[PDB]
């Protein structure tokens, strides 16, 4: 309640930062060791589980290295010596998460980890992306790391072990620039390669090293999804694009499923109102120059279409208004179309003499 | 062939449906300037920007207007809403729609009412931008 | 549902009643400045103020607007009033008051008449703030 | 980021003369005239110009309610002392960005007005003067 | 406290010439100019200024009702002799806080109009003058 | 060719002040003033001139959204430092032959308005400049 | 401390302007600390926002 009259001054020396860390980036990482288990955040060096052993240590450290920012937190989980990936990947689906990486895995696990992120992707519509060693998965989500004998300081590192390293870097850099061509001060030497294989690999779609210009620096940003549909396009290969895009899904939550799931009918005045309400949070985001003007949202009259020939409506003879009617009972269909803009990556310099 | 009926006409404003509406309207009115070229008897003109006009006519059985704009109003922070309209005619083939945003009053009628009479309410309005949907 | 019908319209006048009234009407108008800004085709509006406007009429039954303000307007000291508007039509659901402050006459009228017609005075005025009771 | 609403109006302004809040303002206006004198360098075509120092001007113009300006100077002047004054102004628009406050300082009046009156028109004072210092209070 | 009715209206002003009240008054007008010289001080960029006196000046305009300025001073001024005269103006306003009231002392005219009109235009005659000292009566 | 679509329209221009780009910008101007003394020659009538050299000037106004012009300047000058700024103007109409941008620089500005308003008046800020240099970049 | 017991705990009204006087005080007495060289002169006192 009231208490004496108080003055108080505080002094503080709030000035004890350097590289601060970025508002976004977060990353998860599960370990098998046989202390410290269950979820220990790592909000930055000072506060690191002591009972660890070395190696967990060394893959924490190497994460613990951004681009220009440092990720704004760590989520290490930490599993028993002999347990499946099962409940590690449960209890993550709760917390939430950009990128997952493993430093210490088999195959075997690797097929699991993909297969949860490609369910998690489509089925419950949740975006994230992990990063892994070998996997040549044909997804968005996926991200493939396949230079080996990477030698930081005096040790032969693992692929695997340095897809830690390659997830901080990627976590690192800020949503204008790009990962092309960032310099690596750590590493050292890298194994022989040619450049027409090294092109050819990158084609394939691949993450790896490559020794140009003054020191060693990555290849390319792209993802490992190798081929395009007609609905899919040649902007998803890029890293930095789709980020772009899971930022934005990510945040149109809270316009969506706050409020507009379970508390309104669904009529198709509503589904009018509801697309309105996206369309003037878009303007926002073009004004900021996130993106590019000219965006637009509509009902996506071909998931409808396919959804009203599941069950049973003739869709001959009916006008494409009339369609657009139909109620769809408890399942709502939107198209949106925006585009973001990529980074410097080639130049075609002519000179007239 | 039918030309459309107003009386299926449908009003939504800041997100709530307006039951009691008689007519809408909104209109874009360009701003020209006369430009006399050498050589021509015929003067040609530039075109320089636009105004959005319009208003609403609706019956007076609450106080709506009141409770969107009034304190704000004194309070020196004008608001702006967006209004929606649909036109669906059965015996037209389709039906038409348009956002209408950046909204902005022109006055306020604190109360109006004569001997005999239904009161009615109608409050003019500008704006900037619109969006069209379902376009016939 | 049914639309309040004015003849269930009371007004109050400096706390008396006004017993005969055949109409009342009351409106803020906004003042707007139009703005262009560079990059845009359509040109917005600033708001900056607003204007209180009304009037009254109603029938010669005495002289109360003499007895009002005669003297102190020759004097050289103008008054200012409250007035009190009510609406409530039994059909409707609900009722509406108004309390309109700080209201200034624009002119009196000393006498108007013609063979065969009642006589009627309208009274326009301007009002600075109002406050309402009895919200719908 | 830019729009109509931002831009400050100046019904929302506000006046401190001496400590004392004026009410009845109708105008504010204060700006600083620099002197620059003309320098012409050999081999070059395009003139330039030297800054050597800045004038203080301004305005205050106010509704006739009461005669605040005599009971300030109107005796002192005839003695032979000139007094100095602070004023300070204040514009705070809800719909802009906050508001901002600058301080006038070392204010010496140009005038003082006895009587002004004209059958049928509202009276009014305006009073410019000349000033040397400013502070800035919560910039935007 | 700051209302419209509390602005002061020309209306209501009367005025004083010689002992005289003057009834077909249509303005009247007084003020004080200052001399003020610019001083610049060695160190600092803002110009100050020093004052050293002042100078009086006004003028009245009034309806041509009737010949009243030539019996003043149409016979002195020929002679040689310039007179000098005292002036009061008054403005009680009903709805302000008061009057306040001025006495104009040492008035010196301009110049004296003989004759002036126009075929369908109403006569008016204005004259400006100069003064030196002044009093305060009953100031708000 | 010529058409009355082809005429530039001022609603396109935009204006970068320091490298920042400015979006509450009304107008902006610059031009250049030759310096030219008249010779006469024995044996002509006419008169014929000797172009001597050019100076610069401009104004830039812009609405009072923010108190910008006031950090740019207000400390630097009472010390006694004079700032230099470079502006590039860009005018883009759609329907003309493409688009031109020009920078000029060496701008110094003339003066600085710590305050101005009145009531039921929108706020703008004028402020006038010299410069010496330019360059030309994309002219049609 | 010294200053803000004497002559401010509960003799004036919790207002923004007597706010903007104190703040104005605290300001004064930071630039008297500093023409003796103790401290450095950018120093800058406002409303604490956050809490």
């Amino acid at each position: 309640a009231i208490g004496l009259p108080s003055i108080n001054i505080s002094f503080k020396e709030l000035a004890t930062t350097v590289k601060e860390r970025s508002a976004r980036g977060i990353i998860a990482m599960v370990l098998k060791d046989a202390k410290a288990l269950g979820l220990n955040e790592i909000h930055e060096k000072e506060d690191i589980p002591v009972d660890l052993s070395a190696e967990n240590k060394e893959y924490i450290n190497l994460a613990l290295m951004g681009n220009v920012n440092t990720p704004n937190k760590l989520l290490v989980y930490v599993i028993e010596g002999e347990a499946d990936i099962q409940t590690a990947l449960d209890f993550l689906e709760t917390k939430e998460f950009n990128y997952l990486c493993m430093p210490k895995a088999v195959e075997a696990d690797k097929t699991a980890i993909k297969n949860w992120i490609i369910k998690l992707r489509d089925i419950d519509k949740v975006k994230v992306k992990a990063v892994l060693g070998k996997v040549v998965g044909n997804h968005e989500g996926i991200i493939n790391f396949t230079t080996e004998d990477v030698l930081v300081g005096e040790k032969k590192y693992s692929v695997d072990e340095f897809t830690s390293r390659v997830a901080g870097l990627i976590a690192g850099t800020p949503l204008s620039q790009s990962v092309t061509y960032t310099k690596l001060s750590d590493v050292v030497d890298i194994p022989k390669m040619t450049k027409v294989d090294a092109e050819s690999r990158v084609n394939k779609g691949e993450l790896i090293l490559i020794k140009e210009a003054g020191a060693i620096r990555i290849a390319r940003g792209v993802n490992s999804l190798t081929e395009l549909t007609a609905e899919k396009g040649e902007m998803f290969q890029k890293i930095k694009i789709v980020d772009t895009l899971d930022i934005i899904h990510s945040d149109i939550r809270k316009v969506i499923i706050d409020d507009y799931i379970g508390k309104v009918t669904n009529s198709y005045d509503n589904k009018c109102l509801l697309i309105v309400a996206i369309k003037s949070y878009l303007e926002e985001l073009e004004k900021s120059a996130l993106i590019e003007s000219d965006s637009t949202v509509e009902i996506d009259f071909e998931a409808q279409k396919s959804y009203l020939k599941s069950k049973g409506v003739d869709l001959s003879y009916m006008t494409l208004q009339e369609i657009k009617e139909a109620n769809t009972g408890s399942k709502v269909f939107l198209k949106a179309k925006i585009k973001v803009l990529d980074a410097m990556e080639d130049i075609d310099l002519s000179i007239e003499i | 062939r039918n030309v459309m009926s107003g009386t299926w006409g449908e009003l939504w404003l800041d997100g709530n449906k307006v039951a009691e509406v008689k007519k809408f309207q909104a209109k874009m009115e360009f701003t020209k300037e006369d430009i006399i070229i050498a050589g021509q008897m015929g003067t040609d003109t530039k075109y320089m920007g636009y105004k959005g006009k319009g208003s609403i006519t609706l019956y007076h059985v609450s106080s709506r207007m009141h409770k969107l704009i009034g304190e704000k109003i004194k309070r020196g922070s004008e608001p702006r809403f967006v209004a929606i309209s649909k036109l669906n005619d059965p015996d037209s083939y389709g039906a038409e729609r348009i956002a209408v945003k950046n909204i902005a009053f022109d006055d306020l009628t604190l109360a109006d009412w004569e001997v005999g009479v239904k009161g009615e309410i109608e409050a003019p309005f500008t704006f900037t931008e619109y969006d069209f949907l379902d376009i016939i």
